[PDB]
């Protein structure tokens, strides 16, 4: 019946589902940077041998 | 490390460069002792030098 209440419900799904999405994306991203961060390490190792020998 | 191996380029070029000089001054003056003052045209006089 009213726009006004219903656009307030809208938003509210906004809300929850970018929420829901942020969760998710921000776990996996913790993890997946937490993985990442030791492989570039290796890689800044092996970078720093490579120069070494250079 | 890129920086690194622009010099080790430029190094090596210039090692080559003057390897190539020296092999060629080598063979240049063997060359010139062989075809320009040992033939007939050497002066008499030079030739106890040459001895």
């Amino acid at each position: 019946d009213d726009q006004f209440r219903k656009l307030l419900y809208k938003l509210d799904l906004r809300l929850f589902q970018t929420i829901s999405d942020q969760m998710t994306r921000d776990l996996k991203d913790i993890l997946d940077i937490n993985v990442s961060n030791n492989e570039l390490c290796y890689q800044l190792k092996q970078v720093l041998a490579r120069k070494e020998d250079l | 490390n890129e920086r690194l191996e622009a010099i080790l380029s430029r190094e090596q070029n210039l090692l080559e460069e003057t390897r190539k000089l020296c092999m060629n001054l080598k063979t240049n003056n063997k060359k010139r002792l062989t075809e320009k003052l040992i033939q007939k045209d050497l002066h008499p006089v030079l030739n106890k030098a040459m001895e």
